[PDB]
């Protein structure tokens, strides 16, 4: 298997891994402000997920600062986790173009 | 913090009929309630979750609709083991916050 | 099983502390809040604070004044609230409860009755309550059981163990001079008594005294 | 140290600054502005990120001209910034590819 | 803009006993009001910032609550030196308002 597949394939388990611990952390961050929404782990882990795809609703945000860290955290892992498939799928492109030129 | 106001905090049923249940908050909390029975000298116990869901071994005459501000218990055919005190509470946000009570005669 | 178990009662001192205890069983998983819920006599039910034993972390009601320290002990599934300086505002029945992180409390524990006072812890006294000699007596039979003089609540007072609930009755008790009264009312049929045997099973977690006495009819 | 690695180090430091920048520079913005509520630098650092992230929750938003000029900067900076991230990506999956087919 | 009323103007509270002081905002503010103390002939002090986060040096009977709309201040077993002005701010939008002010006797 070849580098660029197997490393999609890493990140998108990093990625789930992320969306749960993302979740997980984002409750335990949001109790204790008056006004949370983010308090609950099923509606946090689809808070999460239109994160990391930087989705945005705005159904779910967080308040607190931690919460807001593990959102940012949450919005890195997406948008690189996804930025390596369109970079795999790049390298699959151009290795393909090679040899149908010959080269 | 969200409010819960049960009104009004007494109902009178005659026996096998119908009766519902107040409970409305302060602002929007979608379908983020649920309701809790307490007998005398009892501790509450759970009868509905999320404004509308069943709970397994509640009696099928409990019932649960609303969302939004609005929500109703609703119990057909009311028997004399419903005669108890019906609390709502909400946990859209935080903290959870209870409703004051609705007692049941009959 | 039952899933959270707590004490019958505490009896604390005016300004004195107490640690109150709510033992989980059943499934426990990384998500679980254990909730306490405090219920004056006479009033609704007030969400005190949370706590998630996996991390330790506890909020409070920011409402209401903090007289709490909630703690979690994962080796013996144990949480723990410390109320401290209390006082007659205080007293109350105190639940647990269990959220599984979802919202909403789906199983309770039975609370523990505080009663803060200045008394002593006085065990109750039982007294047969069975009909005079001259008493005409129709398809069934009242008896009942006498319990008084105990400090502080409650009494939870069974027939037969438990296995006699219907017709039974038990009043609420009256205070007086710092000693609680009440009376718990039991009906079977009168052929059945006092062939069958009638007893009254009065429990005082105060004092850890359970007293079990027969109802045998007068001479 | 190859340039797509120290362009993406070099892309991460200046997001830093358009962050920093773009939460002090909003506050003196909004602020004069009635109804508005980027006003505060910790959340306009909170709102910064999750513009240039691009998920924009909607908790927060600015309604000035420079404001929303501010904004415009700090979107273009974090889509830049990521995509030139991923742009290194490909380049080291594409170069390792070739090394893989020996040419 | 946004409105903070302050109801009522004037609270009687006998020594030793705790009092809440309401401060109600137009539209919603999250957490975004703050307290503060102004007795006679002195510049106001900062008590609770942010509804209910404590301040180095306030005394711990100070404490904040509320959410939203409706904020709290409450003052545990009031004391002679709790004779004052307190009003209440929001930081939400811009501008910043203030609450006409609740005056505190005993
Ligand atoms: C790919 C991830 C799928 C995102 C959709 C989740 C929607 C959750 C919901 O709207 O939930 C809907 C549904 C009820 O409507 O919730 C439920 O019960 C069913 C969903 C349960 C999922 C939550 C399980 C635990 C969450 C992990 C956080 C760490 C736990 C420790
Ligand atoms: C990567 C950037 C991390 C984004 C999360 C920030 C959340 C801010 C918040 O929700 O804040 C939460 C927290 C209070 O809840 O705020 C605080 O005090 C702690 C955070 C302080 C950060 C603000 C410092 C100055 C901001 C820089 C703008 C230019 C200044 C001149
Ligand atoms: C169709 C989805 C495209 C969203 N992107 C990249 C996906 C990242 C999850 C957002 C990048 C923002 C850093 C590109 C938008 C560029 C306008
Ligand atoms: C971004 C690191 C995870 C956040 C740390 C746990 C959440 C804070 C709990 O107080
Ligand atoms: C996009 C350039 C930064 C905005 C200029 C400062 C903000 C205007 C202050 O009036």
């Amino acid at each position: 298997s070849a580098l660029h597949w197997r490393a999609a394939g890493a990140a998108t388990v990093l990625l789930v891994i992320v969306l749960l611990a993302g979740s997980y952390l984002a409750v335990l961050a949001e109790r204790g402000a008056p006004g949370a929404q983010l308090i609950t782990y099923p509606r946090a882990l689809w808070w999460s997920v239109e994160t990391a795809t930087t989705v945005g609703y705005g159904d779910l945000a967080p308040v607190t600062l931690w919460g807001r860290l593990v959102a940012v955290v949450v919005m890195v892992a997406g948008i690189t986790s996804f930025g390596l498939v369109t970079a795999a799928l790049a390298t699959w492109f151009v290795g393909r173009e090679q040899e149908r030129r010959g080269h | 913090d969200i409010l819960l106001t049960q009104s009004p905090a007494i109902l009178s049923v005659s026996p096998g009929e119908r009766v519902s249940f107040s409970c409305r908050a302060s602002q929007s909390i979608g379908t983020d309630i649920h309701w809790y029975q307490q007998r005398t000298n009892g501790s509450p116990r759970l009868l509905i979750k999320y404004a509308s869901e069943s709970i397994s071994g509640i009696p099928s005459r409990f019932s649960g609709s609303g969302s939004g501000t609005d929500f109703t218990l609703s119990i057909n055919s009311v028997e004399s083991e419903d005669i108890a005190n019906y609390y709502c509470q909400q946990s859209n946000r935080w903290p959870f916050t209870f409703g004051s009570g609705t007692k049941l005669e009959i | 099983q039952v899933q959270l178990q707590q004490p019958g009662a505490e009896l604390v001192k005016p300004g004195a502390s107490v640690k109150l205890s709510c033992k989980a069983s059943g499934y426990t998983f990384t998500s679980d809040w254990i909730h306490w819920v405090k219920q004056r006599p006479g009033h609704g039910l007030e969400w005190i604070g949370e706590i998630i034993p996996s991390y330790g972390r506890a909020n409070y009601n920011e409402k209401i004044q903090k007289k709490a320290t909630l703690t979690a002990d994962k080796s013996s599934s144990t949480a723990f609230m410390q109320l401290s300086s209390l006082t007659s505002e205080d007293s109350a029945v105190y639940y647990c409860a269990r959220e599984r992180g979802d919202g909403y409390f789906a199983v309770w524990g039975a609370g523990t009755t505080v009663t803060v006072s200045s008394a002593k812890t006085t065990p109750p006294s039982v007294y047969p309550l069975a009909p005079g000699s001259a008493a005409q007596t129709n398809s069934m039979v009242t008896l009942g059981c006498l319990v008084k003089g105990y400090f502080p609540e409650p009494v939870t007072v069974t027939w037969n163990s438990g296995s006699l609930s219907s017709g039974v009755h038990t009043f609420p008790a009256v205070l007086q001079s710092d000693l609680y009264t009440l009376s718990s009312s039991v009906t079977v049929p009168s052929s059945s008594w006092p062939s069958e045997t009638v007893t009254c099973n009065v429990a005082h977690p105060a004092s850890s005294t359970k007293v079990d006495k027969k109802i045998v009819p007068r001479d």
